[PDB]
């Protein structure tokens, strides 16, 4: 469902149909440059949403002060220290998952109980 | 460190030479790595040009061609005060700079950017290892133009008119089909080929 | 408030007055009483005038 | 409140200046490509540019208004979550020492 | 006089961009600066990625003279320096829109940026930072006959400067013959 | 023990009063009301301390609850509000990705771009900076030789006026661009619920006005005035003197 | 804020547009020619009793 | 020589307070993170100057300290010397 742009001239490929070999051309309508996509799929929705719960890992978390601390292990490394904090995508609608993150093997982890 | 490196410390330009020159800076706009002195049709003459209707403009090809065939007062006011530099500037930048090939295949127009001209300053070395001190003054950018025979404004006014729920999908290809609105290369190419 | 680490709901936190007016309030609980108050006030000094206007 | 107090402004431009050599990249040659994740700066509102490593100019300029260079009015703060640093230096802010 | 195009055979020269510090920048856009000199001395490593600065001692220690050189740019594409010196001296192409095409130049491409930074050690840097802290009815008869007959839409006021007369006599003269 | 500061005006001690504002130049987003076409806006005041006061509001507006999917924005003194992708255009970004870059910053997420492919359709229409510089926005005053716009007014409109912070000189349209990228980023994430809405009655986006600033404004007003009636009786003394 | 409004703000408002200038070459064709008579007012530094 | 910083609305984002300087300092009365970057002055230094005439203000109920505070401007004393 991504775009994909013209390489002779940075603008998005349009779905246009062959009237005689049935086939995907991506063609350029900036200019004539023509391009056979991969597959069937073209347009595509998602009428639910239900991702964005791990947002913005920057590489250094651990140097803000405010995030709490807890003693679970890394499970990959077990080092005791680790940072957590709640999900991300603000809905009304999200849970009180929490995600920890340590900053020894610098992997993330939950604690689901399903 | 050992002279491993064409270590000559700068020498600096002609100051004679320094005065009626100004060195600007030119920057493309491409993925693609461009050579003009290579691709282009040369000769190539970096004009400064007005740009109203550049579609409709000259080929130099084309141009040689044509030239062969033929051959009360209010007695009161206020002057806002400006700066002279600033209007200065705003004269010389009220045409752009613009570089074509001698067919007109190609065309590059260029623009102005304040970031940091002053700043940057210009060392090259010379065929005999000087190395040369130019404080650069300007840079321009340049972008080409009309590469895929850009459409018009009173047809586009007329597609951009809530006149359909969606335009063409291949509305630009159909009218290069009915032949209308040509690249400034095509049109170049007629004149020669007639 | 700035003097608790992020994302908590233990009581305390969020504004539950543990204490009382014999012992004192920790400046914390202190300033979410003053919020109550507040809004009671607040909500006073509106419906007066509603219900003034709406009685004549 | 009894320890408040209101800025009275100071002029950006040496925090401009001084930030641009401290390393940055202006941002007419920024490409998202080539930094996908450097931070932007910005100065009351005015994005001026973007830059790498933040936590040195961060630490930096905090022993900087420490050591009495900045006026100690200019206030900054790096949101970590979001890649941002912005600085702040109009009149009419309320501040309180810690 | 000249020809109309442009220099091409200095294209395949390799130019060296520098960012500069501001003081540095200002000591070095000088016109009694600019003379051939050579002030200081560039340092690179054989296995490069790293420049220092060897600055001479012309600087006389207000600014530094050990300078740590960092590449910023270590491949540049797409990019020509060119001059622009003075000249010696459907078909309705508009031939003339003024344009003054001087002789202009390519004088080569660039391949690496750096920027200067002085090192922290010398004392005249970090020094310049809290620098930067710190900062006649008969004959007017016949004479008029003549000047009507130079120009018959002849005003009053090109009369009374014809005339230099009194006024009053100047109008009962006109009337009696002429407008 | 009179340490006061205060004014002595016809003999009775006078004081002002801090007044207070939102804090200009700062970027703030809402959810107007269901009933309302529109439904996610943007706002950036701003200010230049303070000639002839430069209010010079701006908007960012989004449309639908879809098929509406459009970004209009605002702008003096267009008197319609337009779609963005003409404005990139006309500070001269012509190729759609690097619009895109401008926008959205991480390529590998994509609901913004299929949240933003209905606009890149609206600029399907124009493919030139000055194509794009035509369009009307006639609020005034009388057109001087012009076809149907200057290109040089509509530049002027966006050099001098437009955004009076970050620059007003001449040349800085790539810094308008990516501040204009920034703006739609944000307006864009309140709206796809990754981020929150804004709030007005955190104390930080709040300025205090003072003594200072309020002196600053009768001031200016009155010295205005000053050159103003200074620029009279200088041009009319056609007759002599020079006093 | 009173010690910064006179201190600075105060000379920062008058310099910004201290100029002033009605310089009449002729403001028509001829007068022979005449010459540039600047009429010009500016302000300078400012002074507080 | 850094040893107390001014602090605007915001920064209170990116920072945390301690109460006491004893409070997490050290690792029948009143009920009463090793992260802390600035402790505050004094706690009583929030009120203003109205509110901090009032006695014991923590031991009462709020909306009491509001009329007192209005109240207060209305007493009668000394206001000057002269
Ligand atoms: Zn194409
Ligand atoms: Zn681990």
């Amino acid at each position: 469902t991504t775009f994909r742009f013209c390489r002779d001239c940075n603008n998005m490929l349009y779905p246009r149909e062959d009237k005689e070999n049935n086939r995907l051309l991506f063609e350029c309508r900036t200019c004539s440059y023509v391009e056979e996509a991969g597959s069937p799929l073209v347009y595509r929705h998602e009428l639910i949403t239900n991702i964005g719960e791990t947002a913005g890992v920057v590489q250094d978390i651990g140097s803000d002060p405010t995030l709490p601390r807890s003693d679970r292990e890394c499970p990959k490394c077990h080092s005791r220290e680790n940072v957590f904090f709640q999900s991300q995508q603000r809905r009304k609608d999200t849970s009180m998952v929490l995600f920890f993150v340590c900053l020894s093997c610098s992997h993330i982890f939950t604690s689901d109980q399903k | 460190d050992p002279n491993e490196y064409n270590e000559f410390p700068l020498r600096a330009i002609p100051k004679e030479d320094l005065e009626n020159m100004r060195t600007h800076l030119l920057k493309f706009q491409s993925k693609k790595k461009i050579n003009p002195v290579t691709d282009f049709h040369l000769p190539v003459r970096l004009h400064r040009k007005d740009t109203r209707n550049l579609q409709f403009q000259l080929t130099r090809a084309e141009i040689v061609q044509r030239q062969k065939e033929i051959s009360l007062r209010r007695k009161t006011r206020q002057l806002k005060v400006l700066d002279e530099n600033a209007k200065k500037l705003r004269f010389e930048e009220f045409y752009p700079w613009v570089m074509e090939d001698f067919d007109g295949y190609n065309t590059w127009v260029g623009s102005y950017e304040a970031g940091n001209s002053d700043s940057y300053v210009l060392l090259s070395v010379e065929d005999d290892g000087s190395f040369t001190m130019i404080p650069a003054d300007k840079v321009y950018k340049f972008t080409a133009r009309n590469k895929y025979a850009t459409l018009t404004i009173d047809e586009a006014e007329k597609r951009m008119d809530k006149k359909s729920g969606e335009v063409p999908r291949w509305l630009m290809k159909h009218l290069d089909n009915i032949g209308t609105t040509t690249t400034r290369y095509d049109r170049t190419r007629r004149k020669l080929k007639a | 408030l700035p003097h608790f680490s992020k994302d908590d709901y233990s009581p305390e936190s969020k504004g539950f007055v543990e204490n009382s007016y014999l012992r004192g309030l920790t400046p914390q609980e202190f300033f979410f009483h003053a919020m109550g108050g507040r809004e009671g006030l607040i909500d006073t000094a509106v419906k007066t005038a509603e219900t003034g206007y709406i009685q004549r | 409140s009894l320890m408040s107090c209101i800025s009275v402004g100071t002029d950006p431009m040496p925090i401009i200046t001084f930030l641009s050599e401290w390393g940055m990249e202006p941002l007419e040659d920024y490409v998202p490509h080539q930094s996908p994740d450097a931070t932007r700066v910005f100065v009351n509102g005015v994005w001026h540019g973007v830059h790498r490593n933040p936590a040195r100019l961060m630490e930096t300029l905090r022993t900087l208004r420490r050591k009495g260079d900045i006026n100690p009015e200019v206030s900054m703060i790096r949101d970590i979550r979001e890649k941002e640093l912005k600085i702040f230096t109009d009149a009419g802010r309320v501040y309180r020492p810690l | 006089e000249e020809s109309l195009d442009l220099d091409l055979e200095r294209s395949n020269r390799q130019v060296w961009l520098v960012r500069l510090p501001m003081f540095l920048a200002e000591k070095w856009r000088d016109r009694n600066n600019l003379h051939g000199q050579e002030l200081g001395k560039i340092r690179i490593n054989k296995d490069g990625s790293k420049i220092t600065l060897l600055l001479n001692e012309n600087d006389n220690d207000s600014i530094p003279h050990e300078y740590d050189l960092e590449l910023t740019k270590k491949v540049v594409e797409n990019e020509y320096v060119f001059t622009e010196q003075n000249l010696k001296k459907r078909d309705r192409y508009i031939p003339y829109v003024k344009t003054i095409p001087k002789k202009t130049a390519i004088v080569g491409t660039v391949c690496h940026e750096c920027q200067v930074m002085p090192s922290m050690n010398d004392p005249n840097y970090h020094k310049i930072v809290e620098q930067r802290r710190n900062i006649p009815k008969k004959e007017i008869l016949d004479y008029l006959f003549k000047l009507f007959d130079e120009y018959d839409y002849w005003s009053l006021k090109g009369l009374k400067e014809r005339t230099r007369q009194p006024e009053a006599h100047l109008k009962e003269c006109l009337d009696k013959v002429a407008t | 023990f009179d340490m006061g500061g205060y004014f002595i005006i016809n003999g009775s001690e006078k004081v002002l009063i801090a007044q207070e504002r939102s804090a200009g130049n700062i970027v703030q987003v809402f959810k107007k009301a269901a009933p309302s076409p529109i439904s996610h806006v943007a706002e950036i005041r701003s200010a230049l301390e303070k000639g002839s006061r430069f209010i010079s509001t701006l908007q960012v507006k989004l449309y639908g609850r879809s098929s509406a999917r459009t970004i209009k924005a605002t702008l003096p003194y267009i008197k319609q509000d337009i779609p963005i992708v003409i404005i990139f255009r006309a500070l001269g970004i012509i190729p759609d990705g690097e619009i895109l870059e401008h926008i959205c910053y991480d390529v590998n997420d994509w609901q913004m771009l299929e949240m933003l492919k209905p606009c890149v359709e609206d600029g399907f229409v124009i493919q030139d900076r000055e194509t794009a510089l035509d369009f009307i926005g006639r609020r005034g005053t009388a057109l001087g030789i012009k076809k149907e716009k200057r290109i040089q007014y509509a530049k002027d409109i966006l050099q001098k006026e437009f955004l009076p912070h970050i620059t007003q000189l001449e040349g800085f349209e790539s810094r308008k661009a990516f501040f204009l990228g920034y703006m739609i980023n944000r307006l864009l994430l309140c709206a796809l619920d990754r981020k929150d809405q804004d709030d007005r009655d955190h104390f930080g986006k709040k300025r205090l006005d003072l003594a200072g600033p309020l002196l600053a404004q009768l001031f200016k007003t009155l010295f205005k005035k000053l050159t103003k009636d200074i620029f009279r009786y200088m041009q009319r003394t056609v007759e002599e003197a020079h006093d | 804020s009173f010690n910064q409004f006179v201190d600075y703000t105060l000379q920062d408002i008058i310099c910004e547009d201290s100029t002033l200038i009605l310089e009449q070459l002729a403001q028509h064709t001829t007068e022979s020619d005449n010459i540039s008579r600047k009429y010009e007012i500016s302000f300078g530094k400012i002074y507080v009793t | 020589e850094g040893l107390v910083e001014y602090i605007d609305a915001e920064e209170e984002e990116s920072i945390l307070i301690a109460m006491q300087p004893e409070d997490l300092e050290p690792a029948a009365k009143r009920i009463r993170a090793t992260t802390f970057t600035h402790c505050e002055i004094h706690p009583s230094m929030i009120l203003g100057v109205a509110a901090s005439i009032i006695p014991f203000p923590d031991h009462n109920q709020s909306p009491r300290n509001t009329y007192q505070s209005a109240m207060g401007k209305q007493a009668m004393g000394v206001f000057l010397t002269n």
